[PDB]
RNA sequence: ACGAGACUCUGGCAUGCUAACUAGUUACGCGACCGGUCGGCGUAACUUCUUAGAGGGACAAGUGGCGUU
């Protein structure tokens, strides 16, 4: 089986609220700036 | 060429084919008084006390009278000699006379040219009939 | 509850400030009209629509209504608008005038008018309402 | 220019007229527009007493019909109802004999032609034939067609070459002769919409009127500009001067003619039923026209009763 | 459902459920245009499907729902109307100056 | 923009239409006397009872009262 792939956007509106939360703002960040 | 609706009500039909001839009084075919459930019995007398007896000299109203049900079977003569009355006098002399006559029998009572709607109603979820519901426990 | 939901409103507001002339006070010619010049996919919807029509023309036989801006109101209103008195109004031959603004008229360099009368002032400053 | 009087009223009627029309070969019978599935008779007897009378409700038919027309002959009275149907009143049998519904197309009315030549239906395809009893396909209309819905043709009023007319609630009508047939200008500015204007026996006439009323002037030949008229309403009823060229139409109760010569009114007294409250609307009435000669009127208002006028025409 | 709306649908929605990464299960919608959801005309102007995804982690179900646009003849949409809307047809063109003077050839 | 409403099905009404050898008419009729139609069979009336379709029909439409009228 395969496993579907999750953009850091809809990660960080998924666990936004969780104890993933440090780990998705920081992933988010990297994407939207992270030259 | 021909018209004809006859009397009906409710469930039950007077097939009241309309033409010259003997035109005697019988409902069903039998005396004026004289049916056997005896219950609506004068409804047809009342009328034919004020014209005389020429009048219906002529008119042959052949009856086939088939359906179970008073309100509707009795009722339905009465809507079928209004017909009658009214074709005849509409098609033989002017409609003026059909109107005095229609007019004293449709304002003497209302109920001729109106049926009952009402009917039984569809039977719903969750319940014995239409509108009751099982018990509910708690 | 007979009350019109907002579709039936604005299609026979539309209804009769497009096809004004045509419609009438009688339901069945406002219906058939209805038929005519508009697509309705109910029967019911186009009845209930000629119905508002036929009431919304009673509101208007009698007046004008403010949704409803049909061409022969408008027309009337635009040359009742255009009107002008056969003399003006500001045409006075005396005009009344108290003591103060005559004194600010002479003081404006204005006093050799004819057309003003002088009124005597009020004698007394009672001119507040009452407080309580 | 007449003097009219309503010297008394009658009772009972529930169909009330729409259009005046006959036919001039078997006038012996007189029509009357209805909705309770019927279409209503008249008679003459021409007295004080009697003047209009209740016969038979003529049952039968499938709608309400837009026009009344007869065929040349009284044999044959053609009924259109507003949805197609073609029904044919006849005496022979007492009753209607044929009934036509055979057009795919909601057709507004129907008409005869007056030698029996050419058949004109008003289809709603934008495709317009010419039919014939004798059985020659005659002419077709394929190309530059109507861009509207075609309510009815009509013909020469008397005994003459017949001249096609198609007249439509479309405010499109067209006037041609069977022997140009032939089509000058197609151009739009229509004011109102026409129910009926007949043709000059002549064929130099055809009059108009709309809305706005300028009722402008339409030749035979061409369609040049000659003159415009004024005019009220959309017209619902409509009669020609038997002797001369004239026009008339109804804004409501009252009546307006008007002459191609003076223009104006004589005396117009007018008679109406009154009551206590103001805010209530009267009963209202359509139009009134003389028959064949002019010695007795109808009317009826919609509080269901009938009157009848008499008038001394001169 | 960029595709679906330059496709020229009238609107459409994709509501996508199941495990979305976590124990739990969310579901997303992504409704884009317009779309009814009661009475009869659903029936003929909505039109939806379900799929299931099988992943290594569970299914994921795919629901998407179509509002086809109104087209008379052609039978990519549906031929009749949305009953509630009503259509007026535009009265003819009246451009007429004070005196009437038309151009003719 | 959804939902409500509209909408779909369902009743309740057509002396109008479309017409039915499977249920319902028939006096160029026999299965009747001392001028009342009489059931395996007797069915050039485009049908009223039955069936079902194309439509019609109701809209707070009319009137009176209350209400920013």
């Amino acid at each position: 089986g395969t496993d579907l792939v999750t953009d850091p956007f809809e990660d960080f509106e998924f666990n936004c609220n969780t104890k993933y939360s440090g780990g998705v703002t920081r992933n988010l960040m990297r994407e939207l700036n992270g030259g | 060429q021909s018209v004809q609706v006859f009397g009906r009500k409710k469930t039950a039909t007077a097939v009241a084919h309309c033409k010259r001839g003997n035109g005697l009084i019988k409902v069903n075919g039998r005396p004026l008084e004289m049916i056997e459930p005896r219950t609506l019995q004068y409804k047809l007398l009342e009328p034919v006390l004020l014209l005389g007896k020429e009048r219906f000299a002529g008119v042959d109203i052949r009856v086939r009278v088939k359906g179970g049900g008073h309100v509707a079977q009795i009722y339905a003569i009465r809507q079928s000699i209004s017909k009658a009355l009214v074709a005849y006098y509409q098609k033989y002399v002017d409609e003026a006379s059909k109107k005095e006559i229609k007019d004293i029998l449709i304002q003497y009572d209302r109920t001729l040219l109106v049926a009952d709607p009402r009917r039984c109603e569809s039977k719903k979820f969750g319940g014995p009939g239409a509108r009751a519901r099982y018990q509910k426990s708690y | 509850g007979r009350v019109r939901t907002k579709t039936v409103k604005k299609a026979a507001r539309v209804i009769i400030e497009k096809y004004y002339t045509r419609l009438g006070n009688d339901f069945h010619t406002n219906k058939r009209v209805c038929e005519e010049i508009a697509i309705i996919p109910s029967k019911k919807l186009r009845n209930k629509i000629a119905g508002y029509v036929t009431h919304l023309m009673k509101r208007i036989q009698r007046g004008p209504v403010r949704g409803i801006s049909i061409k022969l109101q408008e027309e009337e209103r635009e040359r009742r608008d255009n009107y002008v008195p056969e003399v003006s109004a500001l045409d006075q031959e005396i005009i009344e005038v108290d003591p103060d603004t005559k004194e600010m008229l002479k003081l404006l360099d204005f006093g050799s008018l004819s057309n003003l009368q002088v009124t005597q002032p009020t004698v007394g400053m009672n001119f507040k309402t009452p407080r309580g | 220019t007449e003097q009219m009087t309503l010297r008394g009223t009658l009772k009972g009627h529930n169909g009330w007229v729409t259009q005046i029309a006959t036919t001039p070969q078997f006038p012996d019978m007189i029509l009357s527009a209805s909705r309770d599935k019927t279409i209503i008779m008249w008679k003459l007897t021409r007295d004080e007493t009697n003047y209009g009378i209740p016969q038979r409700a003529l049952r039968g038919h499938s709608h309400f019909v837009s026009d009344v027309v007869i065929s040349s002959d009284g044999q044959f009275a053609l009924s259109g109802s507003w949805d197609g149907t073609l029904r044919l009143w006849d005496l022979t049998t007492g009753t209607t004999t044929r009934r036509f519904v055979g057009h795919t197309k909601d057709v507004l009315s129907v008409a005869f032609s007056s030698d029996n030549r050419q058949i004109v239906s008003g289809s709603r395809d934008k495709t317009i034939k010419l039919w014939n009893t004798l059985g020659v396909c005659k002419y077709t209309v394929q190309d530059e067609s109507h861009s509207e819905w075609v309510s009815c043709v009509r013909f020469s009023p008397n005994s003459s070459n017949p001249i096609i007319v198609s007249c439509g609630w479309d405010k499109l009508v067209k006037v041609w002769n069977l022997a140009n047939c032939k089509l000058k200008t197609n151009h739009i500015g229509h004011t109102g919409y026409l129910n009926t204007v007949t043709v000059s026996p002549d064929g130099s006439l055809c009059a108009s009127g709309g809305k706005d009323g300028q009722a402008m002037l339409w030749d035979l030949n061409e369609g040049k500009h000659l003159y415009t008229l004024d005019g009220g309403d959309i017209i619902n009823a409509l009669c020609f001067s038997p002797n001369r060229y004239w026009l008339c139409a109804a804004t409501g109760p009252s009546i307006k003619i008007w002459d191609l010569e003076g223009k104006i009114i004589v005396d117009e007294l007018k008679q109406e039923v009154i009551s206590t409250s103001s805010k209530a609307e009267p009963p209202q009435c359509t139009s009134l026209a003389w028959s064949a000669d002019g010695q007795t009127l109808f009317a009826g208002y919609t509080d269901n009763l009938v009157r009848v006028w008499q008038v001394t025409i001169g | 459902l960029r595709f679906i709306m330059e496709s020229g649908a009238k609107g459409c929605e994709v509501v996508v459920s199941g495990k979305l990464r976590g124990q739990r299960a969310k579901s997303m919608k992504f409704v884009d245009g317009l779309m009814i959801h009661s009475g009869d005309p659903v029936n003929y102007y909505v039109d939806t499907a379900v799929r299931h995804v099988l992943l290594r982690q569970g299914v994921l179900g795919i629901k998407v729902k179509i509002m086809l646009p109104w087209d008379p003849t052609g039978k990519i949409g549906p031929k009749k109307p949305l009953p509630d809307h009503v259509s007026i047809v535009e009265p003819k063109d009246e451009i007429l100056p004070t005196t009437p003077i038309s151009e003719q050839k």
